[PDB]
DNA sequence: GCCTTGACCCTCCCCTAAGGGGAGGGTTTAGATTGTGTGCAGTCTGACGCGGCG
């Protein structure tokens, strides 16, 4: 179509973004009812983990004697007050009390499908809901990791048919008969194979403490971890609906903040995450538009980049909201007294020490560039006035030279003791001076006596016989 | 004047007017000899021939 | 420097803890003053002079 | 013929209604709000931009 | 006279020497050239 | 002169009781709003190279 005609990243921006239409008052209702069924969905496979709503149980026995609050584990009911939930926990744990004693197969799998659609009832907050899922994901992915290094410690033997050796791994799962039928295969694969079968063991047998840990064995867990990523990849494209197609509503915003320090791309970037934000956060069953939640939430972003990375020397958003403060009572005292507020009544205006207001007012300006053409002469730049203030000018380095070779020629005019007095005492032809102690340690002589050796010495370079050396490099 | 009509009405009729002065920047003066006095240096704004 | 610390440590003449930032004549010019004028930011107190 | 001297009154005019219309577009984003009823005319201009 | 930071000292202590003589390094925009070549992404060496 | 030696002495860092004050960081804001606009610059010519394009 149109596809490259510019090279501009807004103008390709605004291009792929306008292919999404907009959604109508039910269409985010559905959204949403998307997403929160996506939740839910994997809320229900991972009420077949029971120590999942156990740990949920334990939790409420924590709330028994305040070691948390009810908003901290539940937010709601759907088929807030502690007159329900504590029903609704005995709810949940008539259930588990009812499915624990049962193991049997086809007995005790309807039992769990109980479970989960009375633990459909619990509005979790995300927390909780969180920690569940990441804790089910952590588990098996180790467990799905060691799966994975069972059949690549066949890779290390041989390379080998795993076509003919998926039928066999899964089911038995507690021996190795399915790797007793592998000798039976022996083509020459099959040979270097078994000669790891004992290091093999204490990998595929130690997934037999979760065969027995959770309650179930890996391939029920398997399935309900399959149905927990078919639920989250469904609410995660339903967010993504909802978030690619309010993506005017961030420039609708962004547009606002344009030349406040940050490029176009920059806004509509931080109220993109923003507007992802507000699609995590939310309700449509309080029965208001999309648009007045995700409003807050992208001004919020936005703003908040702009107080952080607006600026070359970051101020904080404190000062930044002091700034701006300071800035709207101040055009409203231009507009009212005809004329520039002085500091002295804009800390009037305002209620804070003039002081304050003064260093508020020296925080704000924005640093020059150092390329800036100077009476826009194009020619002669700032940075070609700034001399580098750190140097030490010539002469007064070959005053240190001057002054180190004539403390050279006084301290040899001294004995050998006094000048290693002088020198160690000061930091003098050494990286480092030392204290009485370091030199009388140095001399195996008490500090007070070194004292009086450096001592007598300053009194020998004061006379006129060594100093008139020296005294040319104090300035009169 | 900022006049506020009316939320129904055949023409918008008035329903309010707020008359004020107000202040907008200030407007540097031509000295009596054609120059402008701007930061305390006499500045000299020179025709343009376009 | 240790140098300059023993230099000290003989006279005596101790460091200033101020630095001469002075506005002097520019070299080869030779004039006379003929006007001083000074600017107080309101809050700083006037020297006898301003 | 074809060039046209463009003097002080007449570019001191032209950036006069350059920040004139820098202060309208802000004054209609402003006048859209329903806040209408309690404003006065100096508190939607802004004389900084003019 | 110019760039050499340390070779300007020592010319300078030299000549208040009476040793006119020049121990002359390399010039420091040089290095200044060389460091924003180097953060291009392109490597400029001197080959010893 | 070479040492010691106990007695002083200085500066500096941290501590007191019960909070005050501020700096600098986090967090949520639920009527509903859903495509950037400068009243921009555009105004430099000539040589050269390369690539769509008939």
């Amino acid at each position: 179509s149109e596809i490259g005609r510019t090279t501009d990243p807004v103008r390709m921006y605004m291009r792929e973004m306008g292919t999404v239409e907009l959604l109508t008052r039910e269409g985010e209702i559905d959204i949403a009812k998307r997403i929160e069924d996506g939740i839910n969905q994997v809320q229900c496979s991972v009420a077949e983990y029971p120590e999942a709503i156990t740990y949920l149980l334990e939790q409420y026995d924590r709330v028994e004697a305040e070691e948390a609050r009810l908003s901290d584990l539940i937010t709601g009911f759907v088929d807030i007050d502690p007159e329900l939930a504590r029903e609704k926990f005995a709810e949940l744990r008539a259930q588990y009390v009812v499915t624990r004693d049962t193991i049997k197969h086809a007995t005790a799998q309807e039992e769990i499908l109980k479970l989960s659609e009375v633990f459909k009832q619990f509005r979790l907050v995300p927390k909780q809901f969180d920690y569940l899922v990441n804790s089910m994901r952590v588990m098996m992915d180790r467990v799905r990791t060691q799966e994975r290094l069972i059949m690549k410690l066949c890779v290390e033997q041989c390379k080998m048919p795993k076509k003919n050796f998926i039928t066999l791994f899964t089911g038995n799962e507690t021996s190795d008969t399915w790797f007793n039928a592998a000798i039976a295969m022996n083509k020459p694969w099959s040979e270097k194979l078994h000669d790891v079968s004992e290091e093999v063991h204490r990998a595929l047998q130690k997934l037999q403490q979760i065969e027995e840990e959770t309650g179930l064995t890996i391939e029920q867990v398997k399935d309900i971890n399959r149905r927990m990523s078919i639920g989250e990849a469904k609410a995660r494209r339903a967010k993504k609906e909802m978030v690619e197609a309010n993506l005017r509503l961030v420039i609708s915003i962004a547009k606002k903040y344009t030349n406040r320090g940050l490029q176009f791309l920059d806004l509509i970037q931080e109220g993109n995450i923003g507007l992802m934000k507000a699609v995590d956060k939310f309700e449509y069953r309080r029965g208001y538009k999309f648009s007045t939640y995700a409003t807050w939430w992208i001004r919020q972003a936005i703003t908040r980049s702009i107080a952080d990375q607006a600026r070359t020397i970051r101020i904080p958003v404190h000062m930044i909201e002091t700034i701006n403060k300071l800035n709207r009572i101040s055009r409203q005292m231009l507009q009212e007294m005809g004329r520039e507020p002085t500091p002295e009544e804009l800390a009037e205006r305002m209620l804070m020490p003039e002081d304050k207001i003064r260093k508020v007012l020296k925080i704000a300006k924005e640093p020059i560039s150092m390329e800036t053409p100077i009476g826009d002469d194009e020619d002669s730049h700032l940075g070609d006035f700034i001399e580098d203030t750190t140097l030490e000018l010539p002469l007064d380095s070959a005053t240190t030279e001057s002054l180190r070779a004539a403390t050279h020629d006084v301290l040899a005019g001294l004995t050998a003791r006094e000048a290693k007095v002088l020198r160690m005492r000061f930091g003098i032809d050494m990286n480092t001076d030392y204290t009485l102690e370091e030199v009388g340690k140095q001399f195996d002589v008490t500090r007070e006596r070194i004292r009086q050796i450096e001592a007598k010495a300053l009194r020998k370079l004061r006379h006129p016989s060594r100093s008139e050396v020296l005294r040319s490099f104090l300035d009169d | 004047r900022l006049v506020i009509y009316e939320r129904e009405a055949p023409e918008g009729t008035v329903k309010d007017i707020k008359e004020q002065e107000v202040y907008m920047g200030e407007i540097p003066l031509m000295t009596d000899n054609g120059t402008f006095v701007i930061n305390g240096t006499e500045r000299v704004i020179v025709s343009q021939l376009h | 420097t240790p140098e300059e610390k023993l230099l000290r440590a003989i006279f005596g003449e101790k460091a200033s803890d101020v630095k001469d930032s002075s506005l002097r004549v520019p070299n080869g010019v030779s004039g006379t003053v003929i006007d001083v004028q000074v600017f107080t930011r309101d809050g700083v107190e006037k020297d006898k002079r301003a | 013929g074809n060039r046209r001297i463009r003097s002080v009154g007449e570019m001191a005019e032209n950036q006069f209604r350059v920040g004139l219309v820098r202060v309208e577009r802000a004054v209609k984003e402003r006048l859209s709000l329903g806040d209408l009823d309690t404003l006065m005319p100096q508190d939607m201009i802004n004389a900084k931009p003019i | 006279k110019s760039d050499d930071v340390n070779g300007r000292t020592k010319m300078y202590k030299n000549i208040v020497d009476g040793n006119h003589q020049m121990e002359p390094g390399m010039p420091e925009s040089f290095n200044v050239l060389l460091k924003e070549i180097r953060s291009l992404g392109i490597n400029i060496e001197l080959e010893d």
